């Protein structure tokens, strides 16, 4: 929900970074509509060797926001001196970009996750397409905003320094709410993991929910 | 503007050859003198070349840029008649005057046009294909304090106030023969700057009061191009007057 | 004429007094809000409708006052202030704008004002009022009222039109601005707060 | 709070309040409201120089963009001319800015928080429409008239028959920023979570976080 | 019967014209006296009404582009045809359904052919007529006009008759002025008569 | 070759009376002055080495630089006047970003070999403008098209290759690349054969010690033009030594 | 290169004048010639093709005297060339003013918009003015009948009776001569008109082929430009032999 | 043309060393900075005894507060000065403070040299600027003088004179002046080098001379004013 | 000549001979030094003055508080370079919000200064830029020429015999990483000293020096504030 003007949706991306390194959790389901058409879709790009991107929100404003992503790191490689971006930069330029995108009909909530550590400096970056950009612990907007961004927040804000692992377990079970829940997907996800230094992410691989909700 | 070549280069002398060139393009637009009164600001022009077969308003030097801003032209040389090269920053000018009157509504000032006139020289030599100018003018017309100006501009891009001056035919050599019909007296009477104007005309010019075409221009009134038969009038006692200053 | 946001010319001076808050929102938008701002000396062009509309158009009058003024080197004229901001504001005018500004100075005759809108009125006047309603301001001011008129009936009338439209109409805030403006320098007068003056005159 | 077209929800309640030496501007710290909160990091204050620092709230988007735009302002003034950009510079500056967000249309308001020239410490509204005024009581952001009310009594003091001021001290500019967020909090829950209160000198900017419990 | 109120009588050797001054903000006249009759020449005159605002920006674009005929010929322009001109700009103007229409009476006076009086609805139609009267005001004489003169009635009766029509837009019409200026016309000239 | 530089090269739009501007022929003979830049097609990738001029121990990777990535995939070696190779490269940069922007994959290198061949030539055509002073390489290996490699001289031709050198001896060196077969090699074995030929190839006449940097759009850099990978370039170094000796 | 001519088209000479404008009016001498007379009633052209061939068909009819608008006439004196550009400047120009007028085109006003084109170019832009004079006839109130005269170099110049093209001191004298200040009439001024034609030309014999003659007379409520077919010329070319014997007389 | 591209091998532009002798032939301009305000003196070019010195100047503001005097060829000056005007006009609505007698020069000296002989703009010339002019004027940083040339160079300055010769009025002005000064003795200092260079000799209608305190406005002298200043030479 | 006024006549070399003036416009231009550390960049010019009744013409400009230029050349040259210098990198502030690279900036410069040199009838600039910046890596120096050939050095020095500088700086190269921000601008001086004559020494007023970082907000030191930043040099060391 949340999400105004919408047809193909990536429903939920977790973003959650501990020291260094960010573990975002993604659904191959791609729901054209209400109707799963893509039961596997790795929503995963790579911005570059040392970049990486999981983007949720319309999957559909995600490839333009690909190709956007995609010409900045072409810049910097331009030069000749051979560097690869940081984080802030190349999300930031785009969140200017969403700015403008407003006022005219078509709309934008859409919402990456970057992280990155390259030529020096260590980023964590969400940009948003209505420009709500900002360094982070753990985010995640649109429909990700209205059921697990919370409980995330909640456990985040006492824990400051949950771990990859304890994030793990509870990935797998908010998209067991979302299978119940969302009428974009029925389940199974890719596990994506970004680094400063590469770009990880094993396939997509099937994911079954958990019944106990006709006890009473 | 349009060229593949430069419009000047420089030398170490100092002068643009464009500019010096245009002075004498400006007098091809003949010999005007104005001289400025308590109430009427007056330039008259050198030559109508009347043969009863044409019109007088064509040939003009005198042109209205504003209808209380007037204007008469020239500057140095001694070469062939044009009108129309003259025309050209006439043309310039008119709208420069016109923007200003919508700007400020009230009768623009001289001080305006000159200084327009002065940087509008210097930005034709930076464009490759635009032609240079290098002018003078007799810029006449009134304030909103109602005062008299009578103001003159230079191919040098320099603007001046003046009681009297007089462009063409050496500049210098007819504004210096008014330096001497100069009197205190001249100014505040209306008739006595009339017969300035017409003096030195008359020098350049056979048989003035045809070749003699004058205006008046007032602090309430607008132009008036007075018809050439009422200047012959007084070109006839004012040339016996020219011969006494000498 | 309208709010309190008015000027009227005398013989001698532009007589112009303000209110603080008059603006938008359902309190005050600023506390002290000042709309007799000095950003030159030579008159001020009042606070007509919106905040953003008179206020956009000032910056442009700002430096386009100066612009006449310093090339010729002989001051604008009520009439070369009301021509310049008309041209330069009727092209701005379409953004859902309309201001009601005030081009003043001394000429030949005494103190002349020309009424400016943002949808380019160019009528002459002597008197102008500026924001929503002048109606309860207008009665008072009126009684000792001609083209020119002297600082005498000016002190008298000024001190009760100001004071009336307090007790009248209530709203505003802080004190009442006063300004008077000559044809080249105004100085701001006196700053009485607006609920000391309204018992007393 | 304002209507989706630059929006979908924004929150943030700024207050500052204007002693004579000192002004606090104090905004809640979280980045809230969509229907629910967001995230809890995110700086909305600035210092540009050393000498004027803008705090710009509602919209964390509206913030990311105007507060670097007030940066580039600074650098704009030195190159130009040479000089450090003081407070009235500033305040002039961000005018230029905001007439693109008159029909654009936002609620998003900026203040620009320095010492100024004029023999005491300032804290300018502008409107987010345009316009720009100094004052001594001020409540700028997604409601720009919801914060403003309490800093009307407790500095103005203006509670005679006449309007006569009386700025308040430092130690008292403190506790006022603790407490009008707590006290905003059973009114709007759109402050919330943490309370930042940033303290400027107009010589220098020092931050505190407090929790909210 | 059409936007606001202006009226004039050419009996072709006299014109009658009276205007309104009220360029009216809220419910008070700012000033007394505004300008509503606005003087090109002093043998060509231009009534413009209609909107207080559009009226002066239609004439100040059209006036310096009259000035530039003035300038290059130094004799008069073609004054009947210069009031027609900004009437074909205000036809292109016509399809767009932006408000821009000005309810326009020249007087002017031409150089070889004589006098030209023309009429300008807000409908925007060129005639040459024996006296017209733009918005409510056309309303309140034309019925009249026919009957109680002549088009080459005297200046006397023409003013009693103005003087009485300009008290009844005070007694009958909801738009009243209780300033009215009245101008008088011979054969070439403005007068300017006493103020109503 | 046919030039004098007194009459029909006063202006950038005159065409010679030979049939061939001598703008060109003198953009030509600069790339004949400068240092050489190899870059050998593989059947994984390919292997650039160019030499990087070192007049200082002050300088670091950005001095005197002829490697670029003209995409992010593709790179450009260039050789001759760095001027005008640099100033290229620019709108190169541009030129694939915006092609990557609308098209959405690795760009196949033969449309880009005749787009920049034609540019170069507009240069020859054009007052504003005279031609490009550098006759440069592209390169790139993706999985659309594979291995690919294409020069372009300052003339405004585009011809395919194998293998191509361009330096003081352009001869020499591509009759050496001949003799190897790289049909026997993997991109891990060319990376060896680049290393020595621009050692022997180059006459010091203006430099004084050199640097060879090179780089790789091969196996070991996934379709993106990265510098050369540690354990490659150590392998490639002992082999330039060895091959002088 | 392009930096070692001179042409000094935009650049000013040692003259103080362009070459190019110069030039231009040696080019018009040797080209057919285009004259215009006052008749009291009317105002009419008379021009000179410039075809000095012996067969012409007649497909265009207007090949030097072009009727732009229903209120105005043009003749072209110069290169039949740099004539077509401005044929076709001149349809629009003369429409749309009259679009806006609702009143007879003046000849002046005309003039001088046309003649601000001719001097653009010349001082900027790169180009060489035009190469022709164009000869404007119409009609407006407020100058009464009109003749103007259009240059390259951007004069324009109030006639009654003047010629422009081949032997232009001679003609002009010659129309003078003939018809003094507000003399002839319109049926007596078109025989004037080809009897100057018939003494100047670039090649002898006067001919229907070589002429075309023009009318501007006020009918019954409206001012109607014709272009006369070769055979009412004819009729004039008997009343130019006639007219010889009375300008004499 | 004649090359317009035109290196030595030295290294620096013929055309720009040619700029130079036209200022020389040109009027003569003085800029003081003093500590209480900023005096300008300019030649008015006498010439007939008619031309009034209070209705025209060649002291011209640029800002209310900001004065230049300008020397060598007069229509180049104007070119320059016009830009500047809405620069500094601009400038004032938007920060609310005068602007810097460094901030103006800095724009005007990118226009000297930008030439060449063709791919002209009007950005770009087709031979530079042989005008120097002398901006004069009083900031928050207090009064300033700030000197422009030929070469469109920028420096500070605390006494600067260009004239008929520009050298030569300078070294009359490091004879007199002393850095730190009261300003009837600036004011006396201008006008003392400016006779002895041209031609011309001083007067109350040769010369112009206004003078700018810091906290006023910018002043063109009255009649009156201009002759008191004429008592000491 | 007027071949030699041609840019589109060239050597036998394949030069375009003027390219080749345009370099040299630097070299009679005053010698500037600039270095860099892992913290701070430094900027230190030679000054001129017109006068003794004058202060020096700062050669050291500002741009912004994290990236500063120093001109060597033609100063109105300068200026049109200073205009688009200023432009991107507020740009790159605005959008990207990165303070820029160094590195990416002095390419796209290149870029412009190239457009004169492939132009018929119009010459190159020929003024000399060492721009300091500080981004997220650290500090850079890059040199730019007239021509689009740029230079990332640990230091440079650009002007009159430049040549000589280099060596003073190449036998401390690694020390200028360990120096600090006072040492880099005193052995900047002693640099800057190899250029000119052994006649000559440096003075305290014809030294500007400009400090770079975002440890620090970018300082142009004039002719009197010169002082701190000075004291420590060496008199020419051969």
């Amino acid at each position: 929900t949340q999400n105004p003007m919408v047809t193909g949706t990536s429903v939920l991306g977790v973003k959650f970074d501990c020291g260094v390194v960010i573990a975002a959790d993604m659904l191959g389901s791609y729901g054209s509509l209400a109707r799963f058409r893509n039961i596997s879709r790795i929503m995963r790009v790579n911005d570059s060797t040392m970049l990486g991107a999981s983007g949720d929100y319309a999957d559909f404003q995600y490839l333009k926001q690909v190709l956007g992503q995609m010409v900045i790191d072409e810049e910097l490689f331009g030069d000749g001196h051979s560097y690869s971006p940081r984080a802030i930069h190349s999300w930031l330029t785009r969140a200017m970009y969403s700015r403008r995108s407003k006022m005219n009909p078509l709309w934008n909530t859409k919402v990456i996750g970057g992280y990155a550590g390259g030529e020096s400096f260590l980023g964590y970056v969400d940009m948003l397409g209505v420009a709500y950009e900002a360094p982070s612990l753990a985010t995640g907007y649109g429909a990700y905003l209205a059921q697990p961004l919370l409980r995330e927040v909640l456990e985040k804000q006492p824990v400051l320094s949950q771990t990859e692992a304890r994030e793990l377990v509870e990935r797998c079970m908010r998209v067991l709410y979302y299978r119940d829940a969302r009428s974009y997907n029925r389940f199974q996800v890719a596990t994506v993991t970004e680094k400063g230094v590469e770009i990880e992410g094993p396939l997509s691989a099937q994911t079954n929910w958990d019944i106990a909700h006709m006890i009473s | 503007m349009s060229y593949d070549r430069a419009i000047t280069v420089f030398s170490p002398d100092g002068h643009l050859f464009q500019v010096e060139y245009a002075q004498e393009a400006v007098k091809k637009g003949s010999t005007a003198v104005g001289v400025r009164g308590r109430d009427i600001v007056v330039l008259g022009v050198e030559k109508k070349s009347v043969a009863k077969l044409q019109d007088e308003r064509t040939v003009r030097k005198i042109c209205a840029l504003d209808d209380n801003v007037c204007m008469a032209f020239a500057v140095v040389a001694s070469v062939s008649g044009l009108t129309a090269d003259a025309r050209i920053v006439i043309n310039r000018a008119r709208v420069e005057c016109q923007s200003h009157r919508l700007t400020v509504g009230d009768p623009v000032t001289v001080e305006y046009i000159t200084r327009y006139i002065a940087s509008l020289k210097q930005r034709y030599t930076q464009s490759n294909g635009r032609r240079p100018f290098g002018i003078s003018a007799l810029i006449v017309g009134f304030d909103f304090d109602g005062t008299p100006r009578l103001y003159q501009t230079d191919p040098s891009g320099t603007y001046h106030a003046w009681k009297a001056n007089a462009i063409g035919r050496g500049a210098k050599s007819v504004r210096e023969f008014l330096e001497k019909n100069y009197t205190d007296d001249a100014i505040e009477t209306d008739d006595l700057t009339i017969k300035l104007v017409i003096k030195a005309l008359l020098e350049v010019v056979q048989s003035g009061g045809k070749n003699i075409e004058l205006a008046v221009m007032r602090r309430d009134q607008p132009l008036k191009i007075l018809s050439p038969e009422e200047i012959e009038k007084y070109v006839a006692e004012i040339e016996k007057e020219k011969e006494e200053n000498e | 004429t309208t709010t309190l946001a008015f000027k009227f010319q005398h013989g001698v001076i532009v007589a112009a007094d303000s209110r603080a808050t008059a603006g938008p929102y359902i309190a005050s938008q600023t506390v002290k809000k000042v709309i007799e701002i000095n950003p030159y000396l030579l008159g001020t062009m009042a606070g007509g409708a919106a905040d953003c509309s008179f206020w956009e158009r000032l910056l442009a009058r700002q430096c386009r006052i100066y612009e006449l003024r310093n090339k010729e080197r002989i001051s604008v004229a009520a009439a070369s202030k009301l021509l310049a901001n008309m041209v330069y504001q009727y092209k701005g005018m379409g953004l859902s704008m309309g201001t009601m500004i005030c081009g003043w100075d001394k000429r030949g005759p005494g103190l002349y004002y020309v009424d400016s809108e943002g949808n380019r009125i160019s009528g002459t006047a002597f008197s102008v009022g500026s924001g929503s309603v002048y109606a309860f301001g207008v009665m008072d001011r009126g009684y000792s009222y001609d083209l020119q008129v002297e600082e005498a009936y000016d002190l008298a009338r000024r001190a009760i039109y100001q004071a009336t439209y307090r007790d009248a109409y209530s709203g505003g805030a802080v004190n009442l601005y006063h300004v008077r403006e000559d044809g080249w320098i105004r100085v701001s007068s006196d700053n009485v707060a607006d609920l000391h003056d309204k018992y007393t005159s | 709070r304002f209507s989706p077209y630059a929006f979908n929800g924004g929150t943030v309640l700024a207050i500052a309040g204007e002693d004579f030496s000192i002004v606090a501007s104090d905004t809640r710290l979280s980045e809230g409201f969509s229907i629910h909160t967001r995230d809890s990091p995110k700086c909305y204050k600035l210092t540009d120089k050393t000498v004027i620092g803008c705090s710009g709230f509602h919209g964390d988007c509206l913030t990311l963009t105007k507060i670097i735009e007030a940066r580039l302002k600074m650098y704009k003034h030195s190159n130009n001319k040479a000089m450090t950009t003081g407070a009235i510079a500033a305040m002039l500056s961000t005018i230029l800015y905001s007439r693109r967000f008159f029909p654009y249309y936002v609620y998003n308001i900026i203040e620009g928080l320095d010492e100024e020239g004029k023999g005491a410490v300032y804290s300018f509204d502008p409107v987010g429409s345009y316009q720009r005024d100094s004052f001594k009581a001020g409540g700028s952001a997604s409601a720009m008239l919801q914060p403003l009310l309490d800093n009307q009594v407790g500095f103005k003091n203006m509670q005679n028959v006449e309007h006569v001021p009386l700025t308040l001290d430092r130690a008292m500019r403190l506790v006022k920023d603790v407490f009008i967020s707590a006290a905003e909090r059973d009114v709007y829950t759109g402050d919330a979570l943490r309370i930042c209160i940033v303290t400027k000198e107009g010589i220098r900017e020092e931050t505190v976080p407090l929790r909210k419990d | 019967m059409e936007y606001l109120i202006g009226i004039q009588g050419p009996d072709y050797v006299l014109v009658a014209s009276d205007r309104v001054a009220a360029s009216n903000i809220v419910q008070m006249k700012d000033d007394h006296d505004k300008m509503f009759k606005m003087s090109e020449k002093i043998l060509l005159l231009c009534v413009g009404e209609a909107g207080d605002t559009v009226q002066f920006a239609e004439y100040i674009q059209k006036n310096v582009q009259l000035y530039k005929m003035r300038n290059g010929y130094e004799l008069s322009p073609t004054a009947a045809a210069n009031f027609t001109r900004r009437n074909l700009a205000d036809c292109l103007r016509s399809r767009t359904p932006y408000h821009v229409n000005l309810l326009l009476a020249g007087y002017d006076e031409h150089e070889g052919p004589a006098l030209y009086y023309m009429d300008y609805l807000a409908a925007l139609a060129k005639a040459p007529f024996a006296a017209h009267g733009y918005g409510a005001f056309l309303t309140l004489s034309i019925l009249d006009r026919y009957y109680t003169p002549t088009i080459s009635r005297e200046r006397a009766v023409e003013l009693l008759r103005k003087c009485l029509e300009e008290l009844q837009k005070r007694f009958i019409l909801n738009l009243p002025t209780f300033s009215v200026r009245v101008i008088d016309k011979d054969g070439i000239h403005n007068l300017e008569n006493i103020t109503f | 070759m046919s030039s004098i530089g007194t009459g029909y090269d006063l202006s950038a739009s005159t065409f010679s009376p030979d049939g061939r501007v001598f703008q060109v022929e003198y953009a030509m003979k600069a790339v004949e002055n400068s240092s050489t830049a190899i870059g050998i097609r593989c059947k994984d990738g390919v292997v650039f080495g160019v030499e990087k001029l070192v007049l200082s121990k002050l300088y670091e990777e950005g001095s005197n630089k002829r490697l670029f990535n003209v995409d992010r995939h593709v790179g450009m070696a260039v050789a001759g006047l760095l001027a005008d190779a640099r100033s290229l490269a620019d709108i190169a940069r541009e030129e694939a970003s915006n092609f990557r922007s609308n098209f959405g994959y690795n760009i196949p290198l033969k449309h880009l070999a005749d787009r920049v061949a034609m540019y170069v030539h507009a240069y020859t055509l054009y007052s504003a403008v005279r031609p490009f002073g550098c006759s440069f390489m592209l390169g790139s290996y993706s999985v659309n098209d594979g291995a690919q490699l294409y020069m372009i001289d300052p003339s405004g031709v585009s011809y395919g290759y194998w293998g191509c050198a361009i330096g003081k001896a352009r001869q020499a060196a591509k009759t050496e690349i001949e003799k190897l077969q790289m049909k026997e090699m993997t991109c891990r074995d060319v990376v060896k054969e680049v290393a020595k030929i621009i050692y022997i190839v180059h006459d010091e006449v203006k430099d004084k010690a050199f640097e060879l940097e090179l780089s790789w759009v091969g196996e070991l850099t996934k379709g993106r033009h990265e510098i050369v990978p540690k354990d490659v370039r150590e392998e490639a170094e002992k082999y330039a030594k060895e091959s002088l000796k | 290169m392009s930096r070692r001519y001179d042409s000094r088209t935009t650049i000013f000479s040692p003259e103080g004048r362009l070459y190019q404008v110069e030039y231009a009016m040696e080019a018009i001498g040797h080209a057919g010639t285009c004259l215009g007379i006052l008749a009291n009633d009317g105002v009419l052209l008379a021009a000179e093709r410039r075809n000095i061939h012996k067969l012409l068909d007649e497909v265009f009819f207007s090949e030097k005297i072009y009727k732009l608008n229903e209120d105005m006439a043009c003749s072209v004196a110069g290169i039949t060339s740099d004539a077509n550009v401005l044929t076709n400047e001149l349809r629009l120009i003369a429409q749309r003013y009259l679009l806006q007028y609702q009143e007879p085109i003046p000849c002046e006003q005309l003039v001088t918009a046309l003649c601000d084109i001719k001097q653009a170019y010349t001082q900027f832009g790169g180009k060489r003015p035009f190469g022709v004079s164009l000869l404007y006839i119409g009609w407006d109130k407020h100058y009464g009948f009109q003749l103007y005269q259009s240059d390259p170099s951007g004069n324009y110049g109030g006639w009654k009776a003047t010629c422009i093209g081949n032997n232009s001191a001679a003609a002009v004298s010659m129309l003078k001569q003939d018809y003094k200040e507000g003399e002839m009439t319109l049926k007596s001024a078109l025989a004037l008109a080809v009897k100057v034609l018939n003494k100047t030309m670039d090649v002898s014999k006067l001919s229907a082929e070589k002429v075309e003659i023009a009318t501007l007379t006020r009918e019954n409520g409206k001012t109607v430009i014709r272009v006369l077919k070769q055979k009412e010329v004819e009729q004039l070319i008997k009343k130019h032999e006639e007219e010889e014997a009375k300008a004499e007389r | 043309d004649r090359g317009v591209n035109t290196f030595s091998p030295e290294g620096r532009l013929f055309q720009v060393e040619y700029a130079i002798e036209g200022h020389k032939l040109g009027s003569t301009a003085i800029g003081i900075q003093t500590s209480e305000g900023v005096c300008l003196a300019v030649e008015k070019r006498i010439t007939s005894p008619l031309m009034e010195p209070s209705s025209i100047e060649k002291i011209v503001e640029i800002d209310a507060h900001i004065g230049c005097a300008m020397s060598g060829l007069i229509a180049d000056a104007k070119t320059l000065i016009d830009k500047a005007r809405v620069e500094t006009q601009n400038h004032w609505f938007t920060y609310n403070e005068t602007m810097t007698v460094e901030s103006v020069t800095q724009a005007v000296s990118n226009l000297a040299l930008q030439f060449g002989e063709e791919d002209a703009d009007p950005g770009a010339m087709s031979r530079p600027f042989g005008v120097a002019l002398l901006f004069g004027g009083v900031d928050e940083k207090g009064p300033q003088l700030f000197h422009m040339d030929p070469s469109g160079t920028f420096v500070q300055c605390d006494a600067r004179a260009i004239g008929s010769a520009s050298e030569g009025a300078q070294s009359s002005l490091q004879e007199v002046y002393h850095k730190s000064t009261t300003l009837k003795e600036a004011i006396k200092s201008s006008l003392i080098i400016l006779k002895q260079v041209m031609e011309e000799k001083l007067n109350a209608t040769n010369i112009e001379l206004a003078t700018v305190q810091p906290g006023q406005n910018f002043h063109m002298f009255t009649k009156e004013e201009l002759e008191e200043v004429i008592k000491d030479i | 000549n007027q071949y030699d006024n041609d840019v589109t006549v060239w050597s036998p070399q394949g030069r375009i001979h003027q390219i080749e003036y345009a370099m040299e416009a630097v070299k009679q231009g005053s010698a500037t030094v600039g270095l860099k550390s892992k913290t701070h960049a430094v900027l230190v010019a030679l000054k001129r003055a017109q006068s003794e009744l004058a202060a020096h013409q700062k050669k050291i400009l500002h741009v912004d508080n994290h990236i500063g230029i120093s001109i060597a050349g033609l100063t109105a040259d300068a200026r049109l370079l200073c205009n688009f210098m200023r432009q991107e990198c507020l740009d790159s502030r605005f959008v990207f919000d990165r303070p820029l690279p160094v590195s990416r900036l002095v390419s796209l410069i290149g870029s412009k200064t190239q457009i004169p040199t492939q132009r018929y009838g119009r010459r190159p600039y020929g003024v000399g830029l060492l721009i300091a910046g500080y981004d997220d890596m650290g500090p850079h120096v890059f040199q730019t020429c007239p021509s689009a050939n740029y230079f990332d050095c640990r230091a440079m020095s650009i002007g009159a015999r430049s040549q000589s500088a280099r060596t003073y700086l190449e036998r401390h190269m690694s020390e200028f990483m360990q120096c600090n921000l006072d040492e880099l601008v005193k052995h900047g001086l002693r640099a800057l000293r190899e250029t000119l004559p052994a006649e000559q020494d440096l003075t305290t007023k014809n030294v500007s020096i400009g400090i770079v970082g975002k440890d620090l907000e970018f300082t142009i030191y004039d002719d009197d504030d010169v002082s701190p930043f000075l004291d420590g040099l060496e008199e020419r060391p051969q």
